[PDB]
């Protein structure tokens, strides 16, 4: 989307130190214990009783660097992710039925980690750079709904 | 909410559907899955293809429940808690589709009450379908168990005097990542490290911790501040949940060790229920 | 917003057999009736206490006219909505200072207007073309805020 070279360089930038492995079981399983209702898409998994259980499950962890990958691959096309986000976006709707208004409860869920993660380094105008880009791929996922 | 003017409205209007109630419904339905599709992975096993058999069947029963919903006006929770346990419990459907649901009925309703669809009548019938929604999206994520209130206590503790440095670190960092919320302060210079967002980021905070020392009965305590948003200011509720988010990162980028999945999830539900606070007085 | 090209078709055909004095007033007069909330905003419109004195009121149907006139400009040039709705983007950013979540509220009123119009021939696929309609207008208009 619209990104300005200073906001499309310190998104960039702060993602270079973004360990995307931990990170994704980090996101993902904060989502399965911030927002419980989502769990029902996901007992392919197992145990999710507990925050520990659920920290801890290994399908959580290697389900959620699978997602954080795609996320660093929608950096790479950050102007296009329509395209990039197209046939995961069939996915989604088709195979997996989900209301596109959860895409959202991950897009705040992850910059809360990059917040823990960073503190001081993740200041205000780092984190509008971010707004705008969980947005712009939250909206190339709901894009091939019908 | 509904005022008797508006009951009235309601059954008037209700009473002249009539025996159409049943095919109404059906309408309201395959006009919401044809603009709404998004609606539709709530209904995967459904057959949506026009005038199908499935989708008469419902709507009746969508229809039924409405009538029952009109005939119990005054205690429309009491009457409809079953369908209220099904939609959050059970099937968990985002708040936002009954929005597009009620749309679509009174689209309905409008094409098809030439004479009676007047703006009163279309104002009060907004107003119960707005209460009907309420109602069957009442008991989703809620109430502050004893954990949460620990939690809640626990971590805003260890704020302290730190809690007016925070609350305009949250403000500011709404400001800067949704803009348009800069429409509630046009006067005020919004600008980093200003005297106006560090003189009322103290006071978002003095309330917080007050809601927060008076958890169990934040309803009393925030009152007049509710009459403040939801009247005097008539801020849009949607805001609400981004001033939650801006406060979660600036919490979580000062006291990280402590912001682990419990705490984070039990702020989460204690915000959700201030902004519910505030939120209320709306309509 | 892509509209096809026989929604596209439907949406003119239809708007042809639509009176703008008549639709702009009305339209008007539901927003600050059922929304009465958004009448903080025209308080120099003068008597706004009841729907008689509403719809009956003068600057709230010469206000109407303009409302609906911009609109017949976005559907004269549905392809770049953006580019037309710019000027009146800046006015109710910096001007006006309006909530864009208020912009849903006018196009809401729209449809239940044309649809009381046109009762029958308001279809649900014709339903569905103006949709995409004022949910792309509503979006372009709420793009110079900053
Ligand atoms: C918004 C960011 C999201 C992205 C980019 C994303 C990405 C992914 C990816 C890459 C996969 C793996 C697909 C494969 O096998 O190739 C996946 C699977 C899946 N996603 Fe998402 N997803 C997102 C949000 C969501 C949300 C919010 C939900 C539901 C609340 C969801 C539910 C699922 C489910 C159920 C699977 C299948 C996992 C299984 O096999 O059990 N996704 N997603
Ligand atoms: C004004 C709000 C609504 C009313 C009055 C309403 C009413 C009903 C009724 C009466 C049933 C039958 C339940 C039963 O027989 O046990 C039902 C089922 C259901 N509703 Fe709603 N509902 C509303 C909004 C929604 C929305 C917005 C969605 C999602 C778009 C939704 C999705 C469903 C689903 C998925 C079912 C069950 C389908 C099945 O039988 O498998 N409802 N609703
Ligand atoms: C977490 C929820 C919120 C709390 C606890 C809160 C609390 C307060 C408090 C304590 C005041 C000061 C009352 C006064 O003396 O004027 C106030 C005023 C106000 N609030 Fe909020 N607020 C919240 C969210 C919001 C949001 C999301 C907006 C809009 C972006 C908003 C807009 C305003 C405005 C415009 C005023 C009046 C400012 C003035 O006096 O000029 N509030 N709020
Ligand atoms: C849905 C799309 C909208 C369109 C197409 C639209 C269009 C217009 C037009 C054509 C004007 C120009 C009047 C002039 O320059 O002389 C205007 C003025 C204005 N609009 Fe909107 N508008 C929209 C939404 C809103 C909403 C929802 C509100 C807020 C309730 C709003 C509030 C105003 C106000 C108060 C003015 C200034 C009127 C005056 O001169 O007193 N508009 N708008
Ligand atoms: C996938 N989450
Ligand atoms: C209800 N569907
Ligand atoms: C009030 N902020
Ligand atoms: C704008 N009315």
């Amino acid at each position: 989307m619209h990104l300005t070279p200073e906001e499309k360089s310190a998104v960039t930038a702060l993602w270079g130190k973004v360990n995307v492995d931990e990170v994704g079981g980090e996101a993902l399983g904060r989502l399965l214990v911030v927002y419980p209702w989502t769990q029902r898409f996901f007992e392919s998994f197992g145990d999710l009783s507990t925050p520990d259980a659920v920290m801890g499950n290994p399908k959580v962890k290697a389900h959620g660097k699978k997602v954080l990958g795609a996320f660093s691959d929608g950096l790479a096309h950050l102007d296009n992710l329509k395209g990039t986000f197209a046939t995961l976006s069939e996915l989604h709707c088709d195979k997996l039925h989900v209301d596109p208004e959860n895409f959202r409860l991950l897009g705040k869920v992850l910059v809360c980690v990059l917040a823990h993660h960073f503190g001081k380094e993740f200041t205000p105008p780092v984190q509008a750079a971010y707004q705008k880009v969980v947005a712009g791929v939250a909206n190339a996922l709901a894009h091939k709904y019908h | 909410m509904l005022s008797p003017a508006d009951k009235t409205n309601v059954k008037a209007a209700w009473g002249k559907v009539g025996a159409h109630a049943g095919e109404y419904g059906a309408e309201a339905l395959e006009r919401m899955f044809l603009s709404f599709p998004t609606t539709k992975t709530y209904f995967p096993h459904f057959d949506l293809s026009h005038g199908s058999a499935q989708v008469k069947g419902h709507g009746k029963k969508v229809a039924d429940a409405l009538t029952n919903a009109v005939a119990h006006v005054d205690d429309m929770p009491n009457a409809l808690s079953a369908l209220s346990d099904l939609h959050a419990h059970k099937l968990r459907v985002d708040p936002v589709n009954f929005k597009l649901l009620s749309h679509c009925l009174l689209v309905t309703l409008a094409a098809h009450l030439p004479a009676e669809f007047t703006p009163a009548v279309h104002a009060s019938l907004d107003k119960f379908l707005a209460s009907v929604s309420t109602v069957l999206t009442s008991k989703y994520r809620g109430v502050l168990s004893p954990a949460d209130k620990t939690n809640v206590k626990a971590a805003w503790g260890k704020v302290g005097a730190h809690a007016g440095e925070y609350g305009a670190e949250a403000l500011e960092r709404m400001f800067l990542s949704f803009p348009t919320t800069k429409t509630y302060f046009p006067h005020f210079d919004l600008s980093h490290g200003s005297a106006q967002v560090k003189g009322h980021g103290k006071k978002v905070a003095d309330a917080l911790t007050n809601a927060v020392a008076h958890v169990d009965d934040m309803p009393n305590a925030l009152s007049a501040l509710s009459d403040l948003h939801a009247h005097k200011l008539r801020v849009d509720p949607v805001n609400f949940k981004l001033l939650s988010h801006c406060l979660l990162v600036t919490l979580a980028a000062h006291l990280p060790a402590e912001f682990t999945p419990a705490v984070h999830a039990s702020l989460d539900k204690f915000l959700a229920s201030v902004s519910t606070v505030l939120t209320s007085k709306y309509r």
